[PDB]
């Protein structure tokens, strides 16, 4: 069964720090690009940053290019979002997302409705 | 044009039977030890001499007669009952110096063609049944590169035997049946069929070409076509447009002019009419040409030059545009010095022409390389 | 027995017919994916050319298993609504159909749509383009870029900059084998045009030409 | 075309050539 | 919400996954292996019929 | 709310318990001493070409001398494999036919695809003219795959998670099947066809049954989407096949995995699981262009195909286990023997 078990969302001002990390048990997790994303209250599912297989290609939104910085360690089968100057417009439910298949540059259905390899996520709230 | 041998033959057999009937007309040879008429097969010597010197001075049917018109060769039998003799000779005296005229170019032509033709032939039997024995190559665009390169196989088989032909129209074998009167290889029929065959085969080879061109240029700027329908109409125009132009020249080179085998070019009218088909399709070949490079370059557009180059240097050999550059030159116009370089920039290219559609369409093609990998690799599991 | 087999071999052959007619009409034809009761085929011809259009309405937005059906497709028309962030949205779609391993050779027609809906928000002061792309607050419209009128260097910024997003996902890969051509939406004359640049690639390719 | 003019230029360098040794032929037989 | 009574349903059939017995997977995997050594003579893929009576010439 | 989450993974850490608790050897370990399996030399027989498009699915007769193969052209193609003469040829509706099945008597065909319909087709009709003798309609998203219980029943697979029994002389969903959360990307029937299981894009595969409708069993253990499941002959184990390039064997009374049939230089997912008569050979169509046969029960490569210059798309043996066609998506269905 693939698991993702987000942790570490609490609540915090802004301009705060939180450290988000996705347990994820179940597969293989070096041969998968990772995922983050997040659900706010009164709308659907926002991708924030994606992390390659090796994790020297990473990309963000906008809306946390600059302040968010995104590790997994593959050893401990770990993905970390660093989360740093929280704005009012980033409370949201963090989702960890895994991209179904392996060793494949896409990255299909991560932010649809009934994903599967998605995890519960993290509230954060600010 | 220059004289024949045939016709050299039969003006010196008239010869000879004219002035045997004038050999033995009206004996005088009344004198004492001196020399009488004889044929000695080369010119005619008068009835009776007693000493004069009177020689005909010069025979009427040998080649260069019209060059020396000129005579009086003091060439006379003494009074020792024959001719004057020469160092250790037993035939009779006559200066020869009065009556003579004034090749590796044509060898060396002929060995870089030979070799191109070869070479190329052997690249494209490898080329056809890699292009054959695939199954996954079998698209409609390999079926024109196919018949393309067996028209040029054609070609390489008829040049082979076409030099052979000639080898075998001159052979001193040939020469001494021709020169006894009758029964030469130049008369029989299967001379004129292998340089009939030539020139068809040399047709397919630009015609294919231009089916090609044409093919490609349907590709790029109009739109889907049956694909039944257009390989049947490009096996007509490739192979059938041949006889269409060739059929002509054999039966106007049969009838009206057949100097020889139909080997050298009398008239250039009737060698015209095999040429200005060839020419156009040597012209509709340069406007696919320069049509496709501008397709290019547009695609390009969106170094440039450095892969512009290498597609124009792959599309060169694939429509014949190599030809171009000289197909203007019009051999009627191009004696002297030039019809040497004219001939190594045609024959030559033609020749590697094969060669370099059969290493550019063929072996570094990526999808027949694609195919050698695939076969190489289901191999390598077993 | 044999006669059986030779009633078999002629309806293989008055098939085989059929087939032969039906390749002349598939291959004719232009299959595109629309990709702003299942499918919806919108057949148009425009320059006696065969189009027919499939846009894959009624389906769940999850596509990764239906859009490998469209890897023959000639291009997959991608009509993107510019203003959840629903130009990144559109942006990582593009990212994993421009990366696919069967859409690496199917080429993308690109349709940046509302224009005029992206004229009135920037001009207004409803500039969300620098809040969720900050890297525009340091764009320069680019000299090779054409601002048609009606537009003032604000909405040509965020147009091409908009375009620019997709052009650097898309010519990260991809460099021979598919094409992204983008365009800012007379629309369907931009998919013939593009669909024949498609084509006329495709046969380069298949010659070295290209 | 090429072979037309070099096989002309072949065939008539050779016929020449055979009309020359065939004098050659009659001076001695 | 309706989506309690979601995770109720899923909840409940896995209660209906839980009351079945679950034997030992070495005599599940017994049984593979008769099968595949009882029915090892009537499969041409593996073992090749003569092409007497192969319909594929 | 959040604590029924709790309670279900309590449940399910259970059930996690009790499946590892009947699990003390493997496969593997029972399997050391039987008799290998040699390099499996299939050359291709047949080459069935005839289609414009790529075959997405290809189903042999329970006869095992016709099949049908659907190609995203449009059509439908039935084959004599015997002759490689075509049979029929049913142009269809929508081109877009993501999957097909033979009726066992061999009556009908069905096809469906993302027109969300499955068409059937009657082709022993009055004299041989192939109408479409039913669409059912009822699916949310596109059908992935179809199987004819009777002449009377058929159960498709769809894209909206969701497989269905219908009833094709009234034209209505008998039973619907729910509870996947991804897309079902497969389906096969039991050798009884009482229960058929159902893999996927959960990486999930269900184990139902046509006559309650409830789930009978589910089978986890799949990293990712399961594009290909199958039956072991006796209706006990069932190989799946997924796009994390693995096939996995699972029972249904040890409700777990058996074997897990990879490989290192392997990294494209199976596209097509089939087994062979014996259940000796699990031959697995891949995206790497070639079919791999897998020893079922040492879990080491016997063969590989390997003629096939696209996506091994569909992969069927026959009902005697006397040949294997394998079509792909470059419009070509190979016979293997
Ligand atoms: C005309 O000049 C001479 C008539 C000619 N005779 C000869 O054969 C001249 C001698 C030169 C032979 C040249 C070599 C032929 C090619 C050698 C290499 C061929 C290899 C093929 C490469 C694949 C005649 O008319 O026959």
């Amino acid at each position: 069964q693939v698991q993702l078990q987000e942790s570490g969302g609490g609540l915090v001002q802004p301009g705060g720090s939180l450290r988000l990390s996705c347990a994820a048990s179940g597969f293989t997790f070096s041969n998968y690009k990772m995922n983050w994303v997040r659900q706010a209250p009164g709308k659907g599912l926002e991708w924030v940053s994606d992390i390659s297989q090796s994790g020297a290609s990473i990309s963000y939104t906008g809306s946390v290019k600059g302040r968010f910085t995104i590790s997994r360690d593959n050893a401990k089968n770990t993905l970390y979002l660093q989360m740093n100057s929280l704005k009012p417009e980033d409370t949201a439910v963090y989702y960890c997302a895994r991209c179904p298949a392996p060793f494949t540059r896409d990255c299909f259905d991560v932010t649809s409705t009934t994903y599967a390899y998605r995890g519960q996520g993290t509230q954060v709230t600010v | 044009a220059t004289v024949s041998l045939w016709e050299t033959v039969q003006k010196w057999r008239e010869y000879r039977r004219q002035c045997q009937r004038s050999l033995t007309e009206d004996p005088p040879p009344a004198t004492d030890l001196f020399c009488n008429r004889t044929f000695d097969e080369y010119a005619c010597w008068p009835d009776g001499e007693p000493g004069s010197f009177v020689n005909v001075s010069c025979p009427w049917y040998l080649p260069w007669a019209s060059s020396v018109p000129q005579g009086h060769v003091y060439r006379f039998c003494t009074a020792e009952g024959l001719w004057l003799q020469k160092d250790n000779s037993s035939l009779p005296w006559r200066d020869l110096s009065e009556c003579e005229e004034s090749e590796e170019q044509l060898l060396f032509l002929y060995i870089i063609y030979t070799v191109g033709y070869a070479l190329s032939f052997s690249a494209l039997v490898i080329a056809s049944a890699i292009l054959l024995g695939f199954r996954h190559l079998h698209c409609t665009r390999n079926y024109i590169h196919l018949n393309l390169f067996a028209s040029f196989i054609l070609r390489a088989l008829s040049v082979f035997i076409k030099d052979a032909a000639l080898k075998w129209m001159y052979s001193t074998a040939a020469q001494q049946h021709q020169w006894d009167g009758l029964l030469s290889y130049q008369d029989s029929l299967s001379c004129r069929l292998v340089f009939l065959l030539m020139q068809y085969c040399v047709a397919a080879n630009y015609y294919w070409l231009l089916v090609e061109g044409v093919y490609l240029y349907t590709l790029l700027a109009f739109s889907v076509l049956s694909e039944q329908w257009i390989f049947r109409l490009y096996v007509s125009i490739g192979w059938g447009v041949p006889l269409l132009f060739v059929v002509p020249w054999g039966i106007v080179k049969y009838l009206y002019e057949d100097e020889g085998c139909w080997t050298r070019n009398s008239n250039m009218n009737y060698w015209l009419i095999i040429r200005l088909p060839i020419l156009f399709a040597i012209g509709v070949n340069f406007l696919i040409f320069v049509r496709v490079i501008c397709i290019v370059v547009s695609k390009l557009k969106a170094d440039i030059k450095c892969r512009l180059a290498k597609s124009t240097l792959t599309l060169i050999p694939l429509l014949g545009t190599h030809e171009v550059i000289f197909a203007f030159v019009m051999d009627e116009h191009a004696r002297g010095t030039l019809r040497f370089i004219k001939l190594f920039t045609e024959l030559s290219f033609t020749s590697f022409q094969g060669l370099m559609v059969a290493i550019l369409y063929c072996f570094v093609n990526n999808e027949v390389q694609l195919e050698f990998r695939k076969s190489w690799e289901r191999w390598r599991l077993e | 027995q044999r006669n059986e087999e030779k009633a078999q071999r002629e309806a293989n052959k008055k098939i085989e017919k059929q087939l032969q007619k039906d390749k002349q009409v598939y291959r004719a034809t232009h299959r595109l994916l629309l990709l702003g009761s299942g499918i919806f085929e919108t057949k148009f011809q425009v320059d006696k050319v065969n189009f027919h259009m499939f846009d894959v309405g009624a389906q769940r937005d999850e596509r990764r298993k239906w859009i490998q059906c469209f890897n023959d497709v000639t291009a997959i028309i991608f009509v993107v609504a510019s203003s959840t962030n629903r130009l990144q949205a559109a942006l990582k779609l593009f990212d994993s159909i421009w990366n696919n391993k069967w859409l690496r050779d199917t080429s993308v027609i690109l349709f940046l749509n509302k224009q005029d809906l992206l004229a009135e928000k920037v001009l207004a002061g409803k500039s969300k383009i620098e809040d969720y792309f900050p890297e525009f607050a340091r764009y320069t419209t680019p000299e090779d870029a054409t601002p048609e009128p009606g537009e003032d260097p604000r909405v040509t910024r965020a147009k091409y900059f908009i375009r620019d997003e997709f052009l650097r996902i898309s010519t990260a890969s991809g460099d021979g084998r598919h094409y992204c051509y983008p365009h800012f939406t007379e629309n369907i004359r931009r998919v013939f045009n593009d669909c024949r640049d498609i084509i006329q690639r495709m046969h380069l390719r298949q010659y070295e030409l290209l | 075309h090429a072979q037309g003019t070099f096989t002309s230029d072949k065939s008539k360098y050779l016929d020449e050539r055979a009309a020359q040794d065939f004098v050659q032929w009659l001076l001695d037989g | 919400t309706a989506s309690i009574a979601q995770a109720r349903k899923l909840v409940e059939q896995l209660k209906m996954e839980a009351n079945i017995d679950r034997i030992k997977v070495s005599k599940a995997a017994a049984d593979l292996m008769a099968y595949c050594e009882a029915h090892a003579k009537e499969d041409p893929l593996l073992t090749p019929v003569p092409a007497s009576e192969n319909p594929f010439r | 709310l959040d604590q029924l989450r709790q309670e279900a993974e309590q449940l399910k850490n259970q059930i996690r318990d009790a499946r590892k608790a009947c699990a003390d050897a493997t496969l593997s370990q029972i399997t050391n001493n039987i008799d290998p399996v040699g390099r499996i030399q299939m050359r291709t027989r047949r080459t069935l070409r005839g289609h414009l498009a790529k075959i997405y699915a290809m189903h042999w007769g329970t006869d095992s001398r016709l099949l049908v193969s659907a190609s995203q052209d449009g059509k439908l193609i039935i084959w004599d494999s015997y002759t490689t003469n075509k049979v029929h040829a049913i142009p269809l509706r929508s081109s877009w036919v993501m999957t097909c099945a033979y009726a066992p008597s061999g009556n009908y065909v069905a096809c469906g695809g993302l027109d969300n319909i499955c068409s059937i087709y009657n082709l022993k009709t009055r004299e041989g003219n192939v109408r479409v003798s039913r669409e059912l309609a009822g699916h949310t998203g596109y059908l992935s795959c179809c199987r004819f219980l009777d002449d009377n029943q058929i159960v498709t697979s769809s894209g909206d998670t969701t497989c269905a029994l219908w009833d094709i002389e009234t034209g209505q969903q008998t039973t619907t099947f729910t509870g996947h959360t991804g897309d079902v990307m497969s389906l096969s029937l039991a050798p009884d066809t009482r229960l058929f299981v159902s893999g996927a894009c959960d990486a999930s595969a269900k184990l139902w049954d046509v006559r309650e409708g409830m789930c009978r069993q589910t089978f986890t253990g799949h990293e990712s989407d399961i594009n290909a499941i199958c039956f072991f002959p006796n209706g006990n184990a069932f190989a799946t096949g997924s796009d994390d390039a693995t096939c996995r064997l699972f029972d249904l009374r040890a409700d777990q995995e058996l074997m897990t049939y990879s490989h290192d230089n392997i990294i494209c997912g199976i596209t097509s699981v089939s087994f062979s008569k014996s259940g000796r050979l699990l031959l697995a169509g891949y995206d790497d262009f070639n079919c791999n046969v897998w020893d079922a029960l040492k879990a080491d490569r016997a063969g590989v195909l390997a003629g096939h210059d696209n996506r091994v798309s569909c992969l069927g043996v026959t009902d005697d286990g006397m040949a294997v066609a394998t079509g792909s998506w470059d419009s070509f269905l190979k016979i293997w023997n």
